[PDB]
This record gives C-alpha cells, sequence and structure tokens, in this order.
C-alpha cells in the first residue's frame, strides 16, 4: 500500500496472509486473500498460476505482522487450490481463486475478535463511481522499495467508472466490465506489488461487502494509471459452485 | 519493471 495508514487485523479481520514454502524450507509472502466462509479464502489466480500445487502454501488468519506472530492467529494448510479456468494474461482476465483451508488438526476458521468473514455482494450490484472504498495488504510502500512493510496497511481509494477507465490515456481495452478501477484523486495512494489478492471493501447499503480483489495495474500511485480489481459481483455463480468442492 | 507491479507476484520469470 502506497500512502495510507498502518493498521492491525482487528480493522480487517477477514484478511488472509498467504505464504509459499520453498524447496529448501524458506517461506516467502505471496499475496493477500479474504475469508468468505470458515473454510474458504478468496484471492487472485495470478498469485498461484506459476506454482499451482496446493502443498506449497500456508495461510494465516488473525495476523497483523508479516514476519512475526500475532497473538490469537491461526495457521492453515491449503486443502484445495482452485484457479479460474478462464484466466488469461499484465491485464489479467478472470483473476480470481479459491483456497479451501484446513489446520493440521483438521479444522477451519474459528471466528474471534481478530478472525471474521466478509459478506459477498449481491449479483451485479456495485457502488456508484466516486464511492470511497478501502484496500488492505502487506504490499510495498513505495514502488522502488525492496522490502515489504512488516505491519499491515490500509488506504482509501475511489471507484472509477468503466467509461473513464476505458479512455486511451487510462487503460483502453485492457479493462473489461468484469473489472473495477479505483484510485486516489491526487494519485497519491494506491495498492502496490504484494497487495494482490487482497480485499477492496465498500459499504453497500449499510453493510461491508467484498466489492473487489486486488488484481493488476501499471506501476503504483501513477497519474492516469488506477488500480484494477476483479469485480466480485460478476463471479457469484463461480464462487457458489466452487465453494462446494 | 513489470516484475515490480501488481499482477506478477510469485512468478517464475520474476
Amino acid at each position: 500500500i502506497i500512502g495510507g495508514e498502518f493498521t492491525t487485523i482487528e480493522n480487517q479481520p477477514w484478511f488472509a496472509a498467504i505464504y509459499r514454502r520453498h524447496r529448501g524450507g524458506s517461506v516467502t509472502y505471496v499475496c493477500g486473500g479474504s475469508l468468505i466462509s470458515p473454510c474458504w479464502v478468496i484471492s487472485a489466480t495470478h498469485c498461484f498460476i506459476d506454482y499451482p500445487k496446493k502443498e506449497d502454501y500456508i495461510v494465516y488468519l488473525g495476523r497483523s505482522r508479516l514476519n512475526s506472530n500475532t497473538q490469537g492467529e491461526m495457521k492453515f494448510e491449503v486443502e484445495n487450490l482452485i484457479l479460474h479456468k478462464d484466466y488469461s494474461a499484465l491485464a489479467h482476465h478472470n483473476d480470481i481463486a479459491l483456497l479451501k483451508i484446513r489446520s493440521k488438526e483438521g479444522r477451519c476458521a474459528q471466528p474471534s475478535r481478530t478472525i471474521q468473514t466478509i459478506a459477498l455482494p449481491s449479483m451485479y450490484n456495485d457502488p456508484q463511481f466516486g464511492t470511497s472504498c478501502e484496500i488492505t495488504g502487506f504490499g510495498k510502500e513505495q514502488s522502488t522499495d525492496y522490502l515489504y512493510p512488516e505491519q499491515l496497511k490500509m488506504t482509501v481509494v475511489k471507484l472509477i467508472s468503466h467509461r473513464e477507465c476505458q479512455q486511451p490515456h487510462y487503460y483502453g481495452s485492457e479493462v473489461t466490465t468484469k473489472m473495477l478501477c479505483a484510485a486516489d484523486p491526487q494519485w497519491k495512494t494506491d495498492s502496490c506489488q504484494g497487495d494482490s489478492g487482497g480485499p477492496l471493501v465498500c459499504s453497500l447499503q449499510g453493510r461491508m461487502t467484498l466489492t473487489g480483489i486486488v488484481s493488476w495495474g501499471r506501476g503504483c500511485a501513477l497519474k492516469d494509471k488506477p488500480g484494477v480489481y476483479t469485480r466480485v459481483s460478476h463471479f457469484l455463480p463461480w464462487i457458489r459452485s466452487h465453494t462446494k468442492e | 519493471g513489470a516484475c515490480s507491479w501488481r499482477g506478477l507476484e510469485n512468478h517464475a520469470m520474476c
């Protein structure tokens, strides 16, 4: 997250931190995700496409820090890694993935002060352009940074119309109706590398809702180059069927 | 480069 503010998991308790174990034993951060039911985390396909083996991954819930334990956190193996069959690839189409989570003890997520689910939107129901939404992740704080922040961050961006995002000087044909663009009016805050898979959350008629999933963008916090998010309200049947797997 | 952008995390070429 470029700009914005440091936060803790109490302020985004559906946030899932996803890591990959390497040959040799080392573990690295991959992407964010969102807990949508006790056994299911939703994320982005692009995070996993090069290493689609479920055994490689570790998922944490209730975690506020990248490389240290947070009191009350839970650790999970990935029981099933489901990628969207129509994925294509910088402007990724159908960039959505599901992770079924199971602990070494064979259990799913147990809700607590630091672990909660996020509601899915109603079908084809999105907030109007100009609406403020929040994004959360452990991604870079500056485009030129080598390291990820150690502490979770969040910021606020505003929804951009498909009409505006389709302009040549924005993204042109790269952005489809199954995607949502969001940015800061001064381009001063944005998601960045390592924020992929994480939640874009808007209040849709009073309730917090998973509007989008961090997917792609050209650079970070650059003029005329918004963040692009998978439009969750356009994938409800896909989510519905695959969460029975 | 592209390997430093959203969309290319956990990629073989990066």
